[PDB]
């Protein structure tokens, strides 16, 4: 399973949940942004490394990592 | 006394290029595959 | 302060003005650090002492006809034997070695431990000269004034020998000979487009 | 030259400047080591290995101990054969 | 899930065939294995020393029985000059009769390979006579190797695993290795060399049955001990000596001649006993230096907080470099390497142009192979010198306790230190390809008195400070009126100038316009491998693009195609790509060693000074005029010796073109082939009743790029290897 | 080598200094596409002079950018 | 406050004494780890209970003018061929030595076969502990002189000192060193 975190520099645009393949991401209440919401990755076992989400983050630098870790048939995204 | 039979070669080149190798390729694919208890 | 190196100039900060022989000459900056200057402090006295001793020997020995100061060691080469004012001496190199490595260790080693001492005084100063420590200052200024033109002179006899392969004494004969056509500028060495 | 007034005179000189000369010099020196500390803090027989388990203490009065006679004395050794070795090379043939 | 790996649950769990390869690829990573202490990772790596020592002494045991077993030693050392020795014998059923008769040569009983390595003349020289001296020396050193595998047992068992500190005892290693590994070491090989070599060398048998009642001088030991150590410098060998016997032999052990021995061309086994027996005094009295457990010597700490420059233009100077260096073991593999890679090409260097073994001179093909040997091997050596360093500053460097010494400021300034390195390897690349095409097109258009051949004045300048007197500079050595020529004139100038002056061997070659070009190639190659090493260290912590690099470790993939895509871009691919540049720098050196000395061999040195300036030369004049023999070891009409190096020269092409496909063209298009030969499986009658246990995937991003960088390098090496072998022995040999 | 010198430094002094002109300007960016020929001819000519100007501009302290207006990477 | 190898020095700490011999004598700090000592001890007491052994045998064959000299014993043939000589050797000498072993592992003391401690006389005491050591260690010493003086000089022991006591000036340790071609050359 893959690593992904969600740092405090994001502004809650909720285009890194728009752009995820896998349903990974996820936006939640939030108080420390304009936006008052903040990203979630609650389904990391999901995810498979693509990256999107960061092409999609805004902020500068990332507020959204993605730390490629343990393989394993849902993350290498095997149909077989 | 060290100086090894004239016929070495024959058993030792098969042996070692032939034999071993089925053998020890054998132990790994074993190995490898092998799960854990 | 006893002078200024350059008319007009502007004497560095980190030279302190009563320094004997300050004349606010620095201009790579070398003893701007506190601590470096006290070393280059002693130095430049030592080096100086060294330098007067060498400068009067090396003339000394030419001015009565022993010699040049470059020559003065071909004894132990060739195979005679030393002499010192014309009065034959019993040692040999390998002997001399022993008594001076044995000898300066000792007095450099105890100069060593005195951590920077460079006016001792007392016993070095048996005639109290500086016994007063006030009017001292003039002694001292002349002491390195003495000593820096000893060390100019000094890289002279090196620089000219190794140019004209003369001794310092020869030299000076041969430019009042012909002060024109007998100088630095005529050696084929130092200016090598003349 | 003779080996046995080289050697020995060589020695001695070493010897003499190291026990009246560099003494007091080494031994400060010494204590700049102690400004770092020790090596390790342990009780295992690897650790124990790494400590001054046996202090080589001498009636001298400047504390002039074994290890600093082993210290000097070779230094000795090395001037005199450098010395004689040297002296021997005058009037060899073909050498 | 499955046994295998052992040290990692993540590749363990995982499902497909990544976790074969994977599992090889880091089972000697043992910081990243489960469960690994500091003290754990020291022990280790004492063990794997033990295997890699006992398999280095078997290494040597299995050459020294060969050439026993089927070589021809003992004929060989009667005749060295018209003898080509026999590396090991042929048992290959697949061969032909002609390949049968083609390979029996020597005089041996069958087929035989010739060899290339040296050891003959190596082993000949160190006073080796017989097969059964051969025979006694590999089951030593087989018995040697053994007891290395049980001391890497032993220190594995629970009463004798040192501990964590132990390791980290800096002072007393030093003082042992210095003294004992190094001093004591070169002291014992003076003792062979005074007991054995040298009394070999005159015609006395000495051995372990007599050694003991064989006096090495007639003066024993007088002189030693009362330092008239001259004694044993009298009454050298004569320059009628022939070496092996007691005709025109002499009686000193320990001289300083400084040439080569007339009839073997090699250096002086006297001066090489007196070599190893200096060096030994200054490294066992450079072994008392450091603290013990005695009161006396320094602490290295010590030594690094002390060298702070006062005016601050090192910043904090040394300080905290003693933890920084004796806490991290890549910091240390990485002094390792960059040192002994250092040594590897100054072995090389010194080795062609300084021969040490009797008749290695004539043996062109051996001398070839040893100098291509070390140089590639000095090449890898080095890039995993900067390897370790980046891996350092990713897993060990700390900033906190670093603060502003010297390390600290390296990475303050590294722009700086990057962009005059791309200048460097600009400015060198641009002139030096450009004075190459212009010689090429004046070539073309039948000027070669029009082409910029520029003489390398401050090359030949230094070789006038040694004494060659072609050139007329007549400075220091050249001149005889110099107080350094006077002073040697009675030691070793005699010898060393009577050399230096001979242009038939290759100490300090003469040197034109040809060889101003290649050198200036050289050094291209140098900085440009070095920027990219160095730029893969120092920006292996992070850059603008990639600030955090450090957070995902030495080797990933990429950060995937966002701001403007990251495709290697790690400190890991860095190296990958430097690999390439070493390939190429290593290669201009050794096509420069070569042609340089074919010519000389072949008497007709005027083909590289001509042929050298433009590029044209070497693809004509060298690889293309001496692949003619090589490219005929079979054809149809028959094959002769030279067939298998004709074979290999095409094996290493093939390698070299598959590693091509692995570095063009990238995962994806395989992954998606592959999963419609999954479908074809699962669908094909009686043959999906055969399944897999591990889901078939495509190779990595990171593995390919190594898969196809060791299909580069071995066609690399098998290609040249083949035809360096080839065109010298055939056209000599 | 001392002609060569006085020709790349010419080029690269030039160069520079029709950099510095544009900086100024409200859209540097289409400046470059598309040159400004008349000030760009002004530079040419005047370029001449470049090691008198380049000389007085480094005693002068105006040649570099100071440390603290230049983006670095983290360390 | 027991004597020490050095005058004025306190015997290191690892050292109390308790052993049979112990005179504070170990600059190197070999012996820290008591599993270790313990095994030293033993070690040191097999050394020299081979070495009185031999020294009393090298003295005893050149007494009773056996020949040739005891550095070439094995040259010489006897009964017994060499060949054989080995296996004999080895079985035997590796049944006692695994026995020996054996018997101090679990007791932790030195006996013979079966018997551990190996006393049949009823000879035991902490000062006949002492004396074993301490004529132990000097046929230590006594044998590396034997050798080196067997490489120098080439004389069995006794002759060498006859030698020295007949001429103890002109013939020492000095005249050898520097005679090697005239007494090797013989
Ligand atoms: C206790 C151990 C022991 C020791 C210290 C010696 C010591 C010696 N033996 Mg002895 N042996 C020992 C046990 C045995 N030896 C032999 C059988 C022999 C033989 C057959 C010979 C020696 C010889 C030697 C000498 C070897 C000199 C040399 O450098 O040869 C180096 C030689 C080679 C490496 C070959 C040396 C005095 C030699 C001798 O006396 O020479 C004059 C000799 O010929 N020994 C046997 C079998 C019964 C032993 C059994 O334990
Ligand atoms: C205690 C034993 C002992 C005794 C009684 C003697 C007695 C004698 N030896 Mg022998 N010898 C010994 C030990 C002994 N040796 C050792 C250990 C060595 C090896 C270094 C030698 C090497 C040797 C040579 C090479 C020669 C003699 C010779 C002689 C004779 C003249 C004296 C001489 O030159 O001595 C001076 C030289 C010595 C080496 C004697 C040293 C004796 C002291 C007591 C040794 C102390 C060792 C010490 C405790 C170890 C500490 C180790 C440390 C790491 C802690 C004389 C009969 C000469 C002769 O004429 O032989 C026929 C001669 O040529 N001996
Ligand atoms: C690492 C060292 C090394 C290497 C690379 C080689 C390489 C070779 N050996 Mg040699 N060999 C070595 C050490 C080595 N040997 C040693 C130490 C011995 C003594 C036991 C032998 C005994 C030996 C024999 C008897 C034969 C070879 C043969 C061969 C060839 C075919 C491989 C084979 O049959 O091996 C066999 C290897 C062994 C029996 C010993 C392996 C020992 C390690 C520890 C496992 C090949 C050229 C064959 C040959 O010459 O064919 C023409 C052959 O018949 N070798
Ligand atoms: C060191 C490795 C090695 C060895 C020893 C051999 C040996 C042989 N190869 Mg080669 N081969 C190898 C590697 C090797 N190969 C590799 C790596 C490849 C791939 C690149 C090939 C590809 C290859 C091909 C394509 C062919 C050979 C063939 C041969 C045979 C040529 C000589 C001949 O006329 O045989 C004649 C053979 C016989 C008279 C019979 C020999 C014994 C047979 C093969 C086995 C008997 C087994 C026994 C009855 C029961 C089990 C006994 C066992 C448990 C002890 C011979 C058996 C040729 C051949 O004839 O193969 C059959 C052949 O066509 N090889
Ligand atoms: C004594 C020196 C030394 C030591 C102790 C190490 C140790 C280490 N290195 Mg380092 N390294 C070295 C030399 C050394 N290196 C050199 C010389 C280079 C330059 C080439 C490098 C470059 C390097 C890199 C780039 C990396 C390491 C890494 C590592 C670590 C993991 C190694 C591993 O898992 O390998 C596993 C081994 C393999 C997967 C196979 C290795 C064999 C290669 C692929 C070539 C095979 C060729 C083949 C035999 C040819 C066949 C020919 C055919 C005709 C038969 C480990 C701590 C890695 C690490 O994790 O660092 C933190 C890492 O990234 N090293
Ligand atoms: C023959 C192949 C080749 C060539 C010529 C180069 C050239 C270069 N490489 Mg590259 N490289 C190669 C193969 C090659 N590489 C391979 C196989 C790899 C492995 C992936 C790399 C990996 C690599 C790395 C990682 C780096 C380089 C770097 C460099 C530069 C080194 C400095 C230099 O020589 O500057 C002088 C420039 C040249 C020799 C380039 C050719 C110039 C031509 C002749 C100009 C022609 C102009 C003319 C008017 C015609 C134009 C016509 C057109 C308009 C139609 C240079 C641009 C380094 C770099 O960029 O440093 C700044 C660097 O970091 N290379
Ligand atoms: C087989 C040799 C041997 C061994 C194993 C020992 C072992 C021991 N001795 Mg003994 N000793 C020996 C020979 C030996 N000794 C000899 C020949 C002498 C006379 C010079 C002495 C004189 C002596 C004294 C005066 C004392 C000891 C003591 C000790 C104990 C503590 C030191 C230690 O751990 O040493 C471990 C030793 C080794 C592992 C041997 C290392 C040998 C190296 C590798 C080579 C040495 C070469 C030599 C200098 C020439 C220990 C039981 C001390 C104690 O308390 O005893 C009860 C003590 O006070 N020994
Ligand atoms: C470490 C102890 C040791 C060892 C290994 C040897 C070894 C040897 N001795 Mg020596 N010996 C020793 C102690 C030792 N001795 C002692 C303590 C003495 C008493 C003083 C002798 C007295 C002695 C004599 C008188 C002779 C030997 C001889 C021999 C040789 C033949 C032995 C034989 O045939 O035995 C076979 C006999 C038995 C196994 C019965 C033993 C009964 C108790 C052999 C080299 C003989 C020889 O040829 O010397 C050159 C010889 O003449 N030894
Ligand atoms: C008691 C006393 C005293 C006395 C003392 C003495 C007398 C001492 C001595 C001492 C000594 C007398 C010492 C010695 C030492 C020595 C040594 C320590 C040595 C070393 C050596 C070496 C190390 C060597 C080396 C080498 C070699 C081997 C070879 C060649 C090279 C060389 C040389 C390097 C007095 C009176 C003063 C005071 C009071 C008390
Ligand atoms: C990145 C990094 C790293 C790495 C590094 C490296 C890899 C380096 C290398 C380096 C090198 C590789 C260097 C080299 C150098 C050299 C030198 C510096 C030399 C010198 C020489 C000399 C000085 C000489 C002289 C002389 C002559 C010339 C002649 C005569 C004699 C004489 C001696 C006088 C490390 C690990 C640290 C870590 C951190 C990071
Ligand atoms: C031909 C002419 C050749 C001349 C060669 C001269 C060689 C000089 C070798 C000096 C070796 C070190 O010896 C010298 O170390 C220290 C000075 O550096 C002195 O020791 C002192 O130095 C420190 C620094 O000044 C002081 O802070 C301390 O009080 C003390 O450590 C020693 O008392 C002296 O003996």
């Amino acid at each position: 399973a893959h690593i992904v975190k969600i740092y405090d520099t994001c502004i809650g645009c909720t285009q890194c949940v728009r752009a995820c393949p896998l349903d990974v991401l996820e936006m939640v209440p939030w108080d420390g942004c304009k936006a008052s919401q903040m990203a979630s990755a609650p389904r990391t076992e999901d995810c498979v490394g693509c990256k999107r989400c960061e092409t999609a983050c805004p902020t500068d630098f990332l507020s959204v990592r993605v730390y490629l870790g343990s393989e394993s048939t849902r993350s290498m995204g095997l149909s077989y | 006394p060290f100086v090894p039979p004239s016929w070495a070669p024959s058993v030792f080149v098969p042996l070692t290029g032939l034999v071993l190798p089925a053998i020890a390729m054998a132990t790994l694919f074993v190995y490898i595959e092998k799960e854990a208890p | 302060k006893a002078g200024n190196w350059l008319p007009g100039s502007d004497a560095p900060a980190w030279l302190p003005d009563d320094l004997p022989g300050n004349y606010g000459f620095d201009p790579l900056s070398l003893g701007k650090e506190p601590a470096s200057l006290k070393r280059f402090t002693e130095s430049e006295v030592i080096h100086g002492r060294w330098a007067m001793l060498g400068v009067a020997g090396s003339l000394a020995v030419e001015l009565l006809g022993y010699g040049n100061w470059y020559d003065a060691p071909l004894w132990a080469v060739n195979g005679g034997k030393a002499t010192w004012f014309g009065i034959e001496v019993p040692f040999d190199l390998n002997a001399l070695l022993a008594f001076e490595f044995v000898a300066m260790a000792a007095a450099e080693g105890q100069r060593g431990d005195a951590g920077g001492v460079v006016y001792p005084g007392g016993a070095f100063d048996p005639l109290g000269f500086a016994k007063d420590s006030s009017k001292s200052g003039e002694l001292k200024l002349k002491e390195i004034k003495n000593g820096r033109l000893a060390m100019v002179a000094f890289l002279g006899f090196v620089a000219q020998h190794a140019a004209t392969g003369k001794g310092p004494i020869a030299a000076l004969g041969e430019h009042l000979a012909n002060p024109w056509g007998a100088n630095f500028a005529t050696n084929g060495i130092s200016v090598p487009f003349f | 030259l003779d080996p046995q007034i080289v050697i020995s005179g060589s020695t001695a000189a070493f010897l003499a400047i190291g026990r009246f000369v560099f003494l007091g010099y080494q031994r400060r020196e010494a204590n700049f080591d102690s400004t770092v500390g020790p090596k390790t803090t342990g009780a295992t027989y690897f650790d124990d290995l790494q400590k001054n388990s046996t202090i080589f203490a001498t009636n001298d009065p400047a504390g002039f101990n074994i290890i600093d006679v082993a210290g000097w004395g070779a230094l000795g050794h090395a001037v005199g054969f450098a010395v004689l070795a040297i002296n021997s090379l005058q009037g060899a043939n073909l050498s | 899930t499955k046994l295998f790996p052992k040290f990692s649950q993540g590749l363990a769990q995982d499902p497909t065939t990544r976790r074969i390869w994977y599992g090889l690829a880091m089972a000697h990573d043992f910081e990243s294995h489960d469960g690994m202490t500091e003290e754990n990772l020291y022990q280790k790596i004492f063990a794997s020393h033990f295997g890699q020592l006992s398999i280095i002494f078997l290494w040597t045991s299995g050459n020294l029985f060969h050439v026993a077993w089927q070589g021809n030693f003992e004929q060989w050392v009667t005749d060295p000059v018209h003898i080509r020795p026999i590396a090991h014998a042929i048992w290959d059923p697949h061969f032909g009769q002609p390949a049968v008769e083609a390979f029996t040569r020597g005089g041996a009983s069958g087929p035989v390979n010739i060899s290339t390595s040296g050891v003959y003349q190596w082993w000949y020289t160190i006073g080796m006579r017989t097969n059964q001296d051969l025979y006694v020396g590999s089951v030593f050193l087989a018995l040697v190797s053994a007891i290395f595998l049980f001391a890497g047992w032993l220190h594995l068992q629970p009463n004798f695993q040192p501990s964590l500190s132990w390791f980290k005892d800096a002072e007393s290693r030093l003082n042992h290795h210095l003294s004992g590994l190094f001093g004591v070491s070169s002291l014992a090989w003076t003792g062979h060399l005074v007991h054995v070599a040298i009394p070999e060398s005159r015609g006395q048998h000495v051995g372990w049955d007599n050694f003991l009642s064989v006096l090495p001088h007639p003066q024993g030991l007088t002189p030693f001990f009362t330092g008239n150590w001259a004694a044993y410098a009298q009454s050298p060998d004569t320059a009628s000596h022939v070496f092996g016997t007691a005709q025109g032999s002499g009686q000193a052990i320990l001289t300083f001649l400084g040439g080569f021995h007339p009839q073997t061309q090699s250096l002086w086994l006297t001066d090489m006993a007196h070599h190893h027996l200096a060096i030994a005094v200054i490294f066992i009295v450079a072994g008392h230096m450091y603290r013990t457990n005695f009161g006396i010597g320094h602490r290295m700490q010590a030594i690094l907080e002390a060298h702070t420059p006062p005016s601050g233009s090192l910043g904090a100077g040394h300080k905290g470099l003693f933890d920084t260096v004796n806490n991290s073991l890549h910091f240390q593999l990485g002094l390792a390497l960059a040192s002994v890679g250092t040594i590897t090409s100054l072995v090389a260097q010194h080795m062609y142009s300084l021969p040490p073994y009797a008749f290695q001179a004539i043996d062109f093909t051996t001398q070839a192979a040893l100098y291509t040997h070390h140089q590639y091997i000095a090449g890898f050596i080095m890039c995993g010198a900067f390897a370790h360093g980046a891996i350092f500053f990713i897993r060990d460097y700390d900033p906190e306790q670093n603060k502003g010494n010297v390390l600290a400021r390296m990475l303050d300034h590294k722009e700086a230190l990057i962009s005059h390195l791309s200048w460097v390897s600009l400015f060198l690349g641009f002139h030096t390809l450009g004075l190459y095409v212009h010689n090429d097109v004046m070539q073309a258009f039948g000027t070669p008195e029009k082409q910029i051949l520029i003489e390398p004045v401050f090359a030949q300048w230094i070789q006038a400070a040694h004494g060659k007197a072609l050139y007329g500079f007549d400075f220091l050595l050249s001149s005889k009126t110099s107080a350094a020529f006077a002073n040697g004139q009675s030691l070793w100038l005699p010898g060393w100038l009577d050399a230096i002056n001979n242009n038939q061997n290759s100490l300090f070659l003469t040197i034109g316009p040809g060889d101003f070009l290649v050198h200036h190639a050289i050094a291209l190659g140098l900085h440009t491998t070095t920027l990219i090493l160095v730029k893969g260290a120092l920006d292996a912590r992070g850059s603008k693009l990639m600030p955090d690099k450090k957070d995902f470790g030495y080797s990933f993939p990429c950060d995937g195609p966002g701001r403007g895509g990251t495709c290697d871009i790690s400190a890991y691919d860095a190296f990958y790509l430097a690999v390439f540049w070493m390939l190429n720098t290593i290669g201009w050196v050794t096509f420069y060693w070569h042609w340089k000395h074919l010519t000389l061999w072949q008497g007709n040195v005027a083909q590289f000074d001509e042929s050298s300036t433009y590029l044209m030369g070497w693809l004509r004049d060298y690889l293309w005029l001496n692949s003619s023999q090589l490219i005929n070891g079979y054809n149809p009409f028959g094959m002769n010796s030279l067939s298998v190096w004709a074979w290999t020269f095409l094996f290493g092409h093939l390698i070299y073109a598959t590693g091509f496909m692995f570095l063009i063209s990238w995962r994806g298009y395989w992954q998606e082939l592959i999963e419609t030969l999954v479908w074809a499986h699962e669908k094909t009658p009686l043959a999906n009743l055969v399944y897999w246990k591990d889901k078939p995937v495509a190779l990595s991003i990171v593995q390919a790029r190594l898969v196809g960088l060791a299909h580069f390098s071995v066609g690399y090496i098998f290609t040249y290897a083949a035809f360096l072998i080839a065109s010298t022995s055939g056209r000599f040999g | 080598t001392f002609g060569f010198l006085y020709v790349a430094g010419y080029i690269g002094y030039v160069g520079r200094q029709y950099l510095i002109a544009v900086k100024g300007e409200a859209k540097p960016t289409d400046k470059e596409i598309i040159i400004d020929v008349p000030l760009a001819t002004k530079l040419a000519w005047q370029g001449a002079g470049w090691p008198l100007a380049a000389v007085q501009e480094l005693q002068r302290g105006t040649l570099l950018e100071k440390e603290e207006n230049i983006t670095v990477s983290p360390r | 406050a027991r004597p020490t190898w050095l005058p004025g020095l306190n015997p290191p700490a690892h050292l109390k004494g308790a052993l049979a011999g112990d005179n504070g004598f170990d600059p190197l700090g070999l012996g820290q780890d008591e599993g270790r000592l313990k095994w030293y001890a033993e070690a040191e007491k097999t050394n020299g209970r081979w070495a009185m052994m031999a020294v009393a045998g090298i003295l005893g064959q050149e007494l009773l003018g056996v020949t040739p000299a005891w550095w070439e014993a094995g040259a010489k043939e006897y009964d017994i061929p060499a060949q054989a000589l080995t296996p004999i050797e080895f079985i035997v000498m590796g049944f006692l030595e695994i026995k020996r072993y054996q018997g101090f592992k679990q007791t932790g003391t030195s006996g013979f076969i079966n018997s551990f401690p190996f006393d049949p006389a009823g000879m035991n005491s902490p000062s006949m502990a002492t004396k074993e050591v301490k004529n132990g260690r000097l046929a230590m010493v006594a044998f590396i002189g034997f050798c080196v003086q067997a490489l120098a000089t080439r004389t069995q022991p006794i002759e060498g000192l006859t030698a020295h006591l007949a001429d103890p000036f002109g013939k020492n340790i000095t005249y050898y060193l520097t005679h090697l071609p005239e007494t090797l050359g013989s």
